[PDB]
């Protein structure tokens, strides 16, 4: 008996949560992980 | 010292009182006008001989969504996150200020939104025909009775709904002073309650600018001598009102919001208003080192004659 | 200060942000004050 309005509210909440989580995690981890992988093969120093 | 002080006025009661609902298009629409009238007499003489009925089906209403940028430009330590959160709070405040304004949706399309045939044919190839998406505001959807170009007129009452005679938008008339003081009459909100009850809104919330709470505060008192406070050995001076009940038995909870226009008061309701969003706030950058935000949002209202607005001024 | 020292132990987290939890959601985390006091309140 799950309502579609409940699912829409859940979708909205989850979308905003994912947006915030991405905005954080990007600069928290991936901005460093990319350059770390580049240094792994020595491709960052140009 | 290792901290900063920020006032951060972030009341935002309306945004949390209206919820939100996702969509899949920059232009949404609903349809609801009214039920059929009473017509009074409906006697008959044993025969129908109808005229294909007087259904007169519902009208289709729509609204547009706008864009907010609030760019970030870097040329405290990491000031990036600080300025980012500051701009986020600022855009939230701007949204709270806009959604309660008197704007009126203005775009090349008025009622033929589809126009899939034309749809601005002179757009591709040059891509510089960009118009400005403007959404509908609160005072525009509450059964308005005009608009000064792009703003709702604050001196004209709204029309009447055919279902039952009700004027949900009226020009306040403070019959207490000789048109000198800009304040609600003692019996000007009760008129709104009567109109809503006649139209059947069931609203129970009222937002107000702190530049008007003194009126409801003094309403608990008077000069004629029929209303006065008492203190039976009490070490308190409570001067506040947060609940009203019209003679019709409709309760109304009052809440204060600093982001409203001083020359207006609103009658909200939780379910009757919903916040439609298409693009969530995303931290990103333009095409191929700046940061930016982009939030596509629109306003939806279940029925115009449900919520109520009241302008404060003197007639002239 | 309690947030500054924590967000400066590293440079990734920001305790005063929104991870996505709705404010009305019952599971929304909130700051409470717990205290142990030796005193004759009586």
């Amino acid at each position: 008996k799950y309502s579609e309005e409940v699912l829409d509210e859940l979708r909205v909440d989850l979308q905003r949560r994912f947006n915030y989580a991405q905005g954080y995690v990007d600069m928290a981890v991936k901005g460093y992980a990319r350059e770390a992988w580049e240094y792994f093969y020595g491709n960052l120093p140009a | 010292a290792n901290w900063i002080s920020v006032l951060s006025p972030q009341d935002t009661p309306f945004v949390s009182m209206t919820g939100k609902e996702s969509i899949n298009q920059t232009i949404f629409s609903w349809q609801t006008d009214a039920l059929a009238s009473v017509d009074g007499n409906n006697a008959h003489v044993e025969g129908s001989r109808a005229e294909d009925g007087e259904m007169k089906p519902t009208v289709i209403k729509s609204n547009v969504t706008q864009i907010l940028r609030k760019v970030v430009r870097v040329s405290r330590g990491r000031e990036l996150m600080y300025q980012l959160e500051k701009k986020g709070k600022e855009i939230k405040r701007d949204l709270e200020k806009i959604l309660l304004s008197g704007q009126a949706r203005t775009d090349v399309l008025a009622d033929q939104y589809l126009t899939n045939s034309a749809a601005d044919p002179a757009v591709a190839g040059l891509n510089d025909t960009h118009a400005a998406r403007k959404t509908g505001a609160f005072q525009f959807l509450c059964a308005h009775g005009g608009l000064a170009g792009g703003v709702v007129d604050k001196t004209k009452n709204g029309p009447a709904d055919p279902d039952t005679g009700a004027v949900t938008v009226k020009v306040a008339q403070n019959a207490s002073n000789p048109t000198t003081n800009i304040g609600f009459d003692e019996a000007d909100i009760f008129d709104m309650t009567l109109q809503l009850y006649t139209a059947g809104s069931e609203a129970d919330i009222i937002m107000i600018n702190p530049a008007h709470a003194k009126i409801f505060a003094g309403l608990q008192e008077n000069t004629q001598g029929s209303r006065k406070r008492i203190f039976e050995n009490t070490k308190q001076f409570i001067y506040e009102v947060n609940s009203i009940t019209d003679p019709l038995g409709q309760s109304y909870k009052i809440i204060v919001n600093r982001w409203m226009p001083t020359d207006a008061v609103y009658f909200f309701r939780s379910a009757d208003w919903t916040q439609m969003v298409l693009r969530a706030p995303k931290r990103t950058e333009l095409a191929k080192e700046k940061w930016m935000i982009e939030m596509e949002v629109g306003l939806r209202h279940r029925n115009p004659y449900a919520s109520g607005v009241l302008f404060t001024a003197a007639g002239k | 200060q309690s947030t500054v020292a924590w967000s400066r132990t590293d440079w990734r987290q920001d305790i005063d942000a929104d991870i996505g939890t709705d404010t009305e959601d019952i599971a929304s985390m909130v700051w409470v004050y717990e205290h142990y006091i030796r005193t004759g309140v009586l």
